[PDB]
């Protein structure tokens, strides 16, 4: 019949990996786990267990270079070409496209990465290797509209 | 550095040894 | 992972804990936690959603971040370590030590903080005692951070060198006493360059570095294990462990210790096997320029001396010298060469009484062992010369010559009331053996039986004497050859010494086919371990058992 023991287990794993606190996902990982009626007094036990502060040791470590010398400009830099090239690898065009068809109206983070110029320019580099994908033409189309 | 100038009972033999075994030598070298 | 995040302001997994536990908004707490703990670079936060959009996980966006950013801080610090102005240089390393050091024990950042202090001449002393106490941090640290922390504190530099030394002494028991009887190779054989490619010596080597400080304290343990047990292999290391830091050009150390210029003249002589004119003239100046009131270098000239490589050069070339006097038909007093060996080898055989007790004179040199003792034993050369011319002569007649069996009186007498007649006679007994001369090594055998300080049955002596016998392998089916070296040389002393009893049956472990079986099985009753014996001479019986027992299936 019903679900509740699989799916509390399929939850339990995610909180046991790294820095799931951080994770996106976990809002909609924990309304799973709730409504198959898992317990929740043992969650905040594995979500602090692994947590391990990835990210901060990132802002340390940036901080670090600065006072050794490195422009901090430059440190920002490294770190946005990194999340550049994940999206280059990864870009699916039919995800893209769902941001389109999830809501006629663009959503609010696209406006905004617009503003910066490294991020036209992943769209640019996007909109050649995929020029035939509809998220990118129209995203170029907004960039040029303005 | 100091040894008296006469030699030791023991160098008397080694020299007369010494000797012997030189016509040892010269004997075997002819005949 | 761990507590020292709390240390910099940044909350932690007992943080996180403390926070959602009892929260009377959990959702609204997460969702804090994500923007407060994440990247803080702003430009971040509208593409993100680019990213979560592809499903791809924030933690591989931020490890591969982490990975970059620490790999170019690690190539920083050793930018800053070698650029600029001193104090700039460390100025920048030490504020990066100070900010850095309370997340030494998380796995992702300790490389950082190790290679933070490996470039820092003067890591604080505050941080070396809490690398110190640590274990796990002072164990995996970088030399450089150890030699710091041994610098001063000795008691810690001595539990790490103390089980280098243990080994090293096993390893030459070991040798000693290991069942590769020949005459091709023996403890001897290998050169200076190859022993100082061992694995103690290089560690020591590698721990001293270029610490003077590090270096005397481990010149200070060799003196005292010297002193206390009178092993004269730490003398071997001493000299070693110098040489290893003049081939690594290593000149904080070499040029401020006295001995280094003698040791180097010495090495060479050690190379060869031989002490040639020259060097010896170079020793001898480096003894003559010891100034007054620096007398106690000679303590030290002494124990590079007593160096068993130093002392096997010597003695080795005393024998030379010998035979090629009675071709030149000279006696010892007119070698001038031959006195300079003497001196050598007469210091290096003292060194252990100079320490004792601090009495910094060389020694008196015995004028009759010049005019007595080695004059009777270059007899015993022309002595074999002349049975050698006697036998390719014709007419023997009556009295084929019977080979000379007599020792005088005297010669014993010098063997076992001077350390060094015993010295070089034991080295021309070992060279009349590696010359298979069994007559005069029955010959002169007896009366090997009592000599100075039991100095015919220490170990050297009798691994290289064992190793000898090999040649005369055959013999040792006559019984009368096989008991004038078991019941006339080493049963006379194999109850009382312990070694003697271990190389008396590695000896016959070797030997065992060549030996006639009725006395085999005599031998092996006399050798029996004597229940107060040790663990050494019951497993060489209990191998003497099994190669006995597999011999008889022939």
């Amino acid at each position: 019949g019903e679900d509740d023991a699989e799916v509390q287990q399929e939850c339990l794993h995610k909180f046991s990996t790294r820095d799931y606190i951080m994770e996106p996902s976990i809002f909609n990982t924990l309304k799973r786990y709730f409504q198959a009626g898992g317990s929740p007094e043992n969650v905040i036990q594995l979500l602090s267990e692994n947590y391990t502060a990835v990210a901060q040791t990132v802002n340390l470590l940036a901080e670090w270079l600065i006072q050794t010398g490195v422009e901090p400009v430059q440190v920002q830099e490294t770190v946005e070409n990194h999340l550049k090239s994940l999206l280059i690898k990864h870009f699916d065009p039919r995800k893209a496209d769902s941001i389109f068809t999830e809501e006629g109206e663009t959503p609010a983070w696209l406006e905004q990465m617009i503003a910066h110029t490294t991020w036209r320019d992943l769209f640019y580099k996007l909109a050649e290797a995929h020029p035939d994908c509809l998220m990118l033409n129209f995203t170029v189309k907004l960039i040029s509209d303005a | 550095l100091v040894i008296p100038p006469g030699m030791s009972e023991e160098e008397e033999a080694l020299q007369k040894k010494f000797m012997k075994l030189k016509k040892k030598k010269k004997a075997l070298m002819a005949l | 992972m761990f507590a020292g995040l709390q240390d910099l302001g940044v909350a932690n997994g007992e943080d996180l804990k403390e926070t959602l536990t009892n929260c009377t908004e959990p959702l609204k707490a997460i969702e804090q936690f994500q923007t407060e703990n994440g990247v803080l670079l702003p430009s971040l936060q509208s593409a993100l959603p680019f990213l979560d959009l592809h499903g791809t996980p924030r933690l591989e966006f931020h490890q591969s971040v982490f990975d970059e950013l620490r790999d170019k801080l690690l190539e920083r610090v050793s930018a800053i370590a070698s650029e600029g102005k001193a104090e700039e240089r460390y100025k920048k390393l030490e504020d990066l030590l100070e900010k850095s050091f309370s997340l030494v024990k998380m796995p992702s950042l300790q490389p950082v903080v190790m290679c933070v202090m490996k470039h820092l001449p003067k890591v604080p002393e505050k941080k070396l005692k809490l690398v110190m106490a640590d274990k796990e941090l002072y164990r995996a640290c970088a030399v450089e951070v150890k030699r710091q922390i041994w610098q001063d504190n000795q008691a810690l530099f001595g539990d790490e060198v103390s089980p280098l030394l243990k080994q090293y002494i096993l390893e030459k028991e070991s040798a000693l006493f290991s069942t590769e009887l020949s005459v091709l190779h023996n403890f001897f054989s290998p050169s200076p360059k190859t022993r100082r490619q061992g694995e103690v010596v290089q560690r020591l080597t590698r721990m001293v570095g270029k610490n003077v400080k590090l270096y005397d304290m481990v010149l200070q343990f060799l003196r005292t294990l010297f002193l206390r047990t009178r092993n004269v292999h730490y003398c071997t290391l001493r000299a070693e462990l110098l040489m290893s830091l003049h081939d690594l050009d290593v000149g904080e150390i070499c040029t401020v210790d006295p001995c280094h210029k003698f040791t180097w003249c010495l090495d060479a002589c050690i190379r060869e096997r031989f002490v040639d004119s020259k060097r010896a003239r170079e020793l001898q100046g480096f003894l003559d320029g010891v100034k007054k009131g620096q007398e106690q270098v000679l303590g030290d000239l002494s124990m590079i001396l007593c160096d068993p490589f130093a002392i096997n050069t010597l003695a080795l070339s005393t024998v030379r010298h010998l035979q090629e006097l009675v071709g030149q038909e000279t006696l010892p007093r007119d070698s001038p060469d031959l006195l300079l060996l003497l001196r050598l080898l007469a210091l290096g055989q003292g060194a252990w009484d100079m320490i004792d007790s601090q009495v910094f004179k060389e020694p008196k040199m015995e004028v009759e062992l010049i005019t007595r003792f080695l004059p009777m034993l270059m007899s015993f050369l022309v002595d074999d010369y002349t049975f050698n011319v006697d036998q390719k002569l014709p007419a023997e007649e009556k009295a084929p010559v019977s080979y000379p069996n007599t020792l005088p009186e005297s010669f014993t007498k010098f063997l076992q009331e001077q350390r060094m007649a015993c010295e070089v006679g034991l080295y021309y007994v070992l060279h009349i053996t590696k010359q298979r001369n069994k007559n005069a090594l029955l010959r002169l055998l007896p009366g090997l039986v009592e000599t100075f300080g039991d100095l015919a049955f220490g170990d050297i002596f009798l691994h290289l004497l064992t190793g000898n016998l090999a040649l005369l392998a055959d013999e040792f089916a006559l019984e009368d050859f096989c008991s004038s070296l078991f019941d006339g040389f080493f049963l006379t002393a194999s109850p009382r010494k312990e070694n003697v009893h271990r190389h008396a049956l590695r000896l016959l472990i070797h030997l065992h086919p060549r030996v006639a079986p009725s006395k085999l099985e005599a031998l092996q009753k006399a050798l029996e371990p004597t229940g107060q014996s040790g663990e050494a001479v019951k497993e060489l019986y209990s191998q003497l058992g099994e190669k006995l027992e597999q011999l008889d299936h022939r």
